[PDB]
DNA sequence: CATGGGTGCGCCAGACAGGG
DNA sequence: CCCTGTCTGGCGTCCTCTCACCCCATG
């Protein structure tokens, strides 16, 4: 009876490595809840278990509050202090109440609350101790297969889930099968699965390589990037600081044994291992393997790279359904355009001709001088307007007066283009002139400017009939805006 | 359990082992508790309600014997007043003194002082008899009662159900016309006549020529004659008519026949009994018809002619549903019908899964024991006579006898899988043990 | 006290052509007969027409 | 149905009274009602102006009787410490 | 459902009707197979006899479908192994 | 507790689940028959009247037992072997056991008969539908001889029903009862007076020609129209109905 | 306390005597 | 042994619903 409480507390404390205090607090809450259910009225109840005897006293708790909303469970601070002057806001006032007999009903409630406390203590500490597993490749047994997810048993009452998107496209699991996967997310949800496991994401590939390649687990080789088409093909980029170690050779292993072990665990996924380079162009050449790259052109402003290949290698460089270029682009972070050497030359000739036409049209220069600007690397009016004067003065035949005139023309051309677009739509010119009439929103100003009504004068000249087809403009609203425009233009 | 054994510590008592359970009673009947008896074997402590019943019956018997003494003393004093009307009467002096001394008044040695002495003998006998009988009645209430071997107290409770009528009860007349009442119609659907009154009960005519009880139709016609006389009395009395017209009509309704035995006359009833006799005749006039010397047809016709009813006994009747007339006018009247105590909420019974017998694992028999109906031998023959084979297999293996078979069946029914695992009847194993308990060696081969 | 079960034609199963079957529910424990009889007697004769 | 229906058309400021009510109408325990009467609290409008801290100073008013008063006031949508401007109305000042 | 006359017109024994309809109702109830006729929330017995009346189920077709959907399961197992 | 939601559950399980009704002295196999339940406010088993002649069940205080086929093969045996529609012929012979017993033959015998003068004597009617319309409106009598035009379907080909329409000199009641007869039977099955032997051979010829399902639905329509016109008949029994012979006393 | 010992049914049918 | 009379055994409808009462006796 008495000594049995101590023996139970000691057995549970030792077996679940849990603080005795946390078990008692929970038993007190369990007994309070079991007591509340025996009364027809909603009462507040505190239970206190004596830590030496295992005896327990049950109260009618009265949550000391400032304002009483529930007179059956709450008492004012003034009324609580009339019974005991030591009480504060948030304390409990008690009332001698018959403790519930410990029947198999309370026993079952106590068992359930202990089990729940162990889930939030023993199992929580087990998950904390398995900080590596929360991130590394956990191993589970398939408990249940549904259409949209697989439930894994990890042992110790821990359940994990693999979602349909987190599976490989050709995997078929049965109840009782062993499955490995990366624990990529732990969610403290009050309902559902708490442990989310992936086999499809790139982290599964990284951690399989960490286990299979000791040199990655010892931090001698680093995986810098991983790009993956799950169950089909992946690319990994590897670097080492030790010049004595070939990082690609280490990840492949003797006759490919290491990469084949990882591929076999991923259902026969093809894995390319590439050397990481700190030069983006050299890294993209490596990422494009097994296709040979002839030349690369880098557009830093668009964050894009044009990759020229021999006409025989084009199909290999793109890969089946663009898989090779897509995985290389995901691995590099660059947008990759794969074309032939002939197509790259034709593209550059078309861009050079478009730049020459743009410069000839807007800068009032001859085609010979526009060609020199493009040969010196200028492709946009913005570059010519904003580039440091020193770079323009390095061009053979440019003097300081001609560079100043060229920049002034480029700025005036950019301003003319801006004004043209601002009057064509409602960016600035029609967003101020046509939008002067009170009531004109930016959308209506652009709808007016699409009809050639660009200014407040153009609107003052319209009839209601000329504007009747504009979506969102009623005849009354059209008439009001035309009259507002006329009042400003003709009577201001 | 750990917590059930910890009961001593957390709360108290001891340990939760013996099943705490209060004898609660079953269902099927309503009622109102009208009378509770409590009998106590002597020596056992009377609780507070047994002392309440003891005080109650002490109080009732005390009041009853005291009222015996008071009522018989009132009759005795009325006798003393009746004797002292003559012979030394005191008209004013009689009620000046207390009433228990009505003997020493002025009166000589006659039969009257002798009678007052005899009444004094009776009065003192009643006094001492009341003393000794109240002592004996307190003894009878206070004592215990000899009872069964090893019983403390018997509580008897009298429920008082009020059972009305419903489709399924059995009613019958007095000639053999039985019947289960089949539908309790509304008022409007009843066939009414060209006065307005609905008929109460619609029998079936076809039971008359085969089941030859033609007496119920003569009883029906004579009952309609009786109610016709009763309606004419109710009409002559509801109009507040003087007693002369009531005397006329009641005399005409009581003569009415051949040489008969009755021969009453209302000229010696004196104008107050005739009103009370008509107060008793207004719901109908009772008619005696002795067994083999009864009322012939012409007398029924002459009594149906005294009321203004049709001679043939048949009124044309309208319909309640259609509101249009039934062709070929029908027979109405009054029949005296009896409710029999073969009710329908005493026969109706149903059982899914109840208790099972002990020696042969089959369900119990009866209704008070919550039992199942006997699927007898001729029903087994009638299912062999069809081709029903699985119905008979579950009718005598799964539903009845095999215990593992029926627990598998109950799990399979509450999970939606209609399927039986057959097994063997356990009563066939009882047959094997009874034949095997002789010198006979019965087995099961293979 | 004047609140009854107001009914409605839940379906008109018009069987084939020139023939319908109109079911009305729910009525009181006695109003099916009075509406059937009223509509039956009125349709039979009162309803006018030409022939 | 149209014929049969056409053949039948010839047949067919102390807040409010709540405040203006006496405290005895609140169904309070005989203890709580007698404690309020001892402090000259006659109307519901007088009770609603008093704070919980003021009612606890009243002789013989316990924490239990204060909880009863709150639960009863809450059942009527009233709370302790409401300020009524112009209470008592001049209609009550003459009793 | 009132009569089962055509379900005997298509299976002449009137005892094989009970076996075929019981086999069919056990496939529809616990095994989780769809009815081949659209129901009206009938129970599985009447849906079995309603499939018998259409003719699309008797013992021949049930043996054909059990052999083919047992060979399909063992074929799936063999192609999963090898 | 019997809450408000278990009665919908009960109307779900009762549906399409037959029960075995059984009279207590079962002598032959027609004394155990399987029905479908229809729930009753009450405490008494309502039993269809024609079926009573199989059970030897009157209603003078009789009791019956209900049994539930639990398993699925037993539900199918109750529907396919022991259903009450399947037992329409007695196994001892060829005679139908769902013969209409007592009220319904009185309703038919009063309906299909004749009298030498009634309302609508010798008028001519364009079909049985207006025969019933003349009976209901109050312009003719149920037995009044009349030429009607009936269309009897005789199936003289190999499974093809050939219509022949003609004018039969018949009564009003025989046309009203012709509205219930199925297609294949000839009109002369109702042209007579229809006692009990005649209605038994009516159901027997319907079973031999048109099979089982028209005979089940026609047995029900016989019972309904017999009960309805026996109610409309008002066929009582009086004391004057038993006519004493005037020649009886001289014979004695 | 524990144990210890009426005389109103009638037919069929085959086995056991009983003559024969 | 072949027929005759006697002597014992085996058997006689199915479901239900109440009730009442189950071994003395005693050294
Ligand atoms: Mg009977």
């Amino acid at each position: 009876m008495n000594k049995e409480i101590l023996a139970v507390v000691e057995a549970v404390s030792n077996e679940k490595a849990l603080p005795r205090e946390k078990i008692f607090e929970a038993l007190e809450s369990a007994l309070a809840t079991a007591t509340k259910k025996k009364y027809e009225q909603e009462i507040d109840v505190r239970v206190q278990i004596d830590r030496k005897s295992g005896d327990f006293d049950t109260f009618r708790r009265w949550l000391v509050v400032d304002e009483v909303t529930q007179p059956t469970k709450e008492i004012t601070l003034e009324a609580a202090r009339y019974e005991d002057e030591s009480l504060n806001l948030g304390d409990y006032v008690e009332d001698q109440i018959e403790s519930v007999t410990f029947d198999r009903i309370t026993t079952q409630t106590a068992k359930q609350v202990i089990v729940q406390k162990v889930r939030e203590a023993e199992r929580a500490m087990v998950v904390d101790q398995f900080r590596e597993h929360e991130g590394e490749i956990i191993t589970g047994v398939v408990k249940k297969v549904n259409r949209d997810n697989i439930s894994l048993d990890l042992g110790n009452n821990a359940e994990a889930v693999i979602l349909r998107e987190d599976m490989l496209p050709r995997e078929n699991f049965r109840p009782g099968d062993r499955v490995r996967g990366v624990l990529y997310s732990v969610r403290p949800e009050a309902r559902g699965a708490q442990l989310f496991v992936t086999r499809s994401k790139p982290e599964m590939l990284i951690e399989l390589f960490r286990i299979e390649v000791p040199e990655i687990g010892e931090e001698v080789i680093e995986i810098k990037a991983a790009a993956r088409d799950p169950g089909s093909r992946a690319k990994i980029a590897v670097k080492t600081n030790d010049k004595r170690i070939d990082p690609v050779g280490a990840c492949v292993g003797m006759r490919g044994a290491r990469v084949q072990a990882v591929s076999t665990e991923l259902g026969g996924e093809r894995i390319d291992i590439v050397l990481w380079d700190d030069n983006p162009a050299q890294f993209v050449i490596n990422a494009m393997a097994p296709a040979d790259v002839a030349s690369i052109v880098v557009d830093e402003d668009k964050h894009t790279m044009d990759i020229a290949v021999e006409a025989g290698n084009l199909a290999q460089a793109i890969g089946r359904n663009g898989q090779n270029v897509r995985l290389a682009s995901q691995l590099s972070g660059w947008e990759l355009n794969v074309m032939t050497v002939d197509d790259l030359q034709a593209k550059h000739q078309a861009e050079a001709h478009a730049a020459i036409d743009t410069f000839t049209k807007y800068l009032d220069i001859d085609e010979d001088f526009a060609t020199v600007l493009v040969e010196e690397g200028f492709s946009t009016l913005e570059e010519l307007a904003y580039v440091p004067m020193k770079e323009l003065l390095e061009i053979e035949g440019l003097d300081e007066p001609t560079v100043e005139a060229l920049r002034e023309r480029a700025k005036n051309a950019l301003a003319t283009i801006a004004q043209a677009q601002e009057e064509s739509l409602g960016d600035n010119k029609p967003a101020d002139d046509l939008l002067n009439l009170e009531g004109v929103d930016r959308d209506l100003a652009f709808k007016l400017a699409a009809r050639g009504v660009c200014t407040l004068e153009d609107l003052a000249e319209q009839g209601i009939d000329d504007l009747a087809d504009i979506e969102g403009l009623t005849d009354e609203k059209a008439g009001a805006l035309i009259m507002a425009a006329r009042n400003i233009c003709w009577f201001g | 359990t750990p917590e059930e054994k910890l009961l001593r510590a957390i709360f108290g008592e001891k340990a939760s082992d013996v099943k705490d359970s209060s004898l609660r009673v079953p269902n099927g009947v309503s009622g109102t508790v009208i009378d509770v008896q409590v009998f106590t074997r002597d020596g056992v402590e009377k609780d507070k309600r047994a002392l309440e019943i003891e005080e109650m019956q002490l109080k009732q018997a005390k009041k009853d014997l005291s009222e015996e003494l008071q009522i018989l003393e009132a009759g005795l004093f009325s006798r003393i007043r009746a004797v002292l009307v003559a012979g030394g009467v005191e008209a004013e002096k009689l009620d000046k003194l207390p009433r228990d001394r009505w003997l020493e008044l002025g009166l000589t040695d006659e039969e009257k002082q002798n009678q007052l002495e005899q009444l004094a003998e009776q009065y003192d006998e009643l006094k001492h008899e009341f003393e000794k009988k109240l002592e004996a009645k307190r003894r009878k209430i206070t004592q215990g009662d000899d009872l069964a071997p090893g019983v403390l107290k018997i509580v008897k409770v009298y429920l008082a159900v009020k059972r009305r009528i419903q489709p399924g009860d059995k009613m019958a007349g007095r000639h053999g016309n039985k019947g289960v009442i089949s539908k309790i119609n509304p008022i409007e659907d009843m066939p009414y006549d060209e006065n307005g009154t609905p008929v109460d009960i619609v029998l079936n005519p076809l039971g008359v020529p085969s089941r030859m009880n033609i007496g119920q139709i003569l009883e029906t016609h004579l009952g309609m004659a009786a109610k016709g006389i009763g309606d004419k009395i109710n009409a002559m009395l509801k109009q507040q008519q003087e007693v002369a017209k009531l005397r006329e009509f009641i005399q005409r309704a009581y003569d009415l026949g051949a040489d008969v035995r009755q021969k009453v006359d209302l000229s010696t009833f004196s104008d107050e009994e005739v009103m009370r006799l008509a107060e008793n005749l207004r719901k109908g006039m009772p008619i005696a018809t002795p067994v083999f010397d009864g009322a012939k047809e012409a007398e029924i016709k002459e009594l149906l002619k005294l009321g203004d009813l049709p001679t043939s006994g048949q009124i044309r009747l309208y319909d309640g549903r259609t509101g249009e007339q039934f062709e070929r006018p029908v027979t109405v009247g009054y029949m005296y019908m009896l409710k029999l105590n073969h009710l329908v909420d005493d026969k109706m019974h149903a059982r899914s899964t109840g208790s099972y017998s002990l020696v042969t694992q089959q369900p119990l028999g009866g209704k008070a024991q919550f039992g199942g109906q006997r699927f007898g031998e001729m029903e087994v023959w009638a299912l062999e006579a069809y081709g029903a084979a699985y119905t008979l297999q579950e009718m005598l293996t799964v539903k009845s006898d095999d215990v593992n078979g029926r627990t598998k069946m109950y799990k399979n029914i509450v999970d939606g899988n209609h399927q039986m695992e057959p097994g063997m009847p356990e009563s066939f194993n009882v047959l094997l043990k009874e034949i095997r308990s002789l010198g006979i060696n019965i087995e099961l081969e293979d | 006290v004047t609140e009854f079960l107001k009914p409605r034609l839940v379906d008109i199963e018009q069987v084939s052509s020139t023939h319908a079957k109109v079911t009305l529910e729910p009525l009181e424990r006695g109003f099916g007969h009075t509406l059937g009889n009223a509509l039956r007697r009125i349709l039979l004769s009162s309803m006018p027409g030409c022939a | 149905a149209t014929i049969l229906a056409e053949q039948l058309e010839a047949f067919v400021p102390e807040f409010d009274p709540i405040l203006l009510r006496p405290v005895d109408d609140l169904e309070l325990t005989v203890r709580s009602a007698n404690c309020l009467k001892a402090e000259a609290i006659h109307y519901i409008g007088d009770l609603v102006q008093r704070t919980e801290v003021e009612l606890l100073k009243t002789p013989n008013l316990g924490k239990k009787s204060l909880t009863e008063i709150k639960d009863v006031l809450a059942s009527r949508g009233l709370s302790l410490g409401m300020r009524l401007e112009n209470w008592p109305p001049a209609s009550i000042a003459d009793e | 459902r009132v009569t089962v006359q055509d379900a005997v017109e298509k299976i002449g024994n009137r005892f094989d009707l009970v076996l075929v309809a019981a086999r069919r109702a056990r496939q529809m109830q616990v095994g989780g197979k769809d009815p081949l006729v659209p129901e009206e929330n009938d129970k599985t017995t009447v849906i079995a006899l309603r499939e018998i009346e259409e003719g699309l189920i008797n013992n021949q077709i049930l043996d054909v479908r059990e052999r083919q959907e047992q060979q399909e399961q063992e074929a799936a197992e063999l192609q999963a192994v090898t | 507790r019997e809450e408000a939601v278990v009665w919908d559950i009960l109307d779900e399980v009762i549906r399409e689940h037959p029960v075995l009704l059984n009279r207590a002295p079962t002598l032959h196999r027609l004394g155990i028959q399987a029905f479908e339940p229809v729930l009753i406010e009450g405490k008494a088993i309502q039993l269809h009247p024609l079926v009573c002649a199989a059970y030897n069940a009157d209603f003078d205080g009789d009791q019956m037992a209900v049994h539930v086929p639990l398993t699925l093969e037993a539900q199918l045996e109750a529907r396919a072997l022991m259903m009450s529609t399947n037992n329409i012929l007695s196994p001892a012979n060829g005679e139908p056991i769902i013969v209409p017993s007592q009220d319904v033959v009185l309703g038919l015998y009063y309906m299909t008969r004749d009298c030498v003068n009634a309302k609508g004597e010798g008028m001519v009617l364009t079909g049985p539908k207006e025969a019933e319309r003349l009976y209901r409106s109050g312009l003719a009598s149920l037995h009044a001889r009349v030429k009607v035009r009936i269309t009897e379907y005789e199936k003289d080909a190999n499974g093809e029903l050939v219509a022949k329409t003609s004018l039969k000199d018949t009564t009003v009641g025989r046309a009203i009862l012709w509205m219930i007869v199925p297609k294949g039977l000839p009109y002369s099955i109702v042209n007579q007076a229809l006692g009990k032997k005649a209605i038994s051979k009516m159901l027997n010829t319907c079973y031999r020609i048109l099979g089982l399902k028209p005979t089940v639905i026609f047995a029900d329509q016989i019972m309904y129209t017999g009960f309805a016109y026996a109610a409309r008949s008002g066929a009582s029994v009086g004391i004057d109905d038993m006519v004493i012979p005037e020649k009886k006393h001289e014979i004695i």
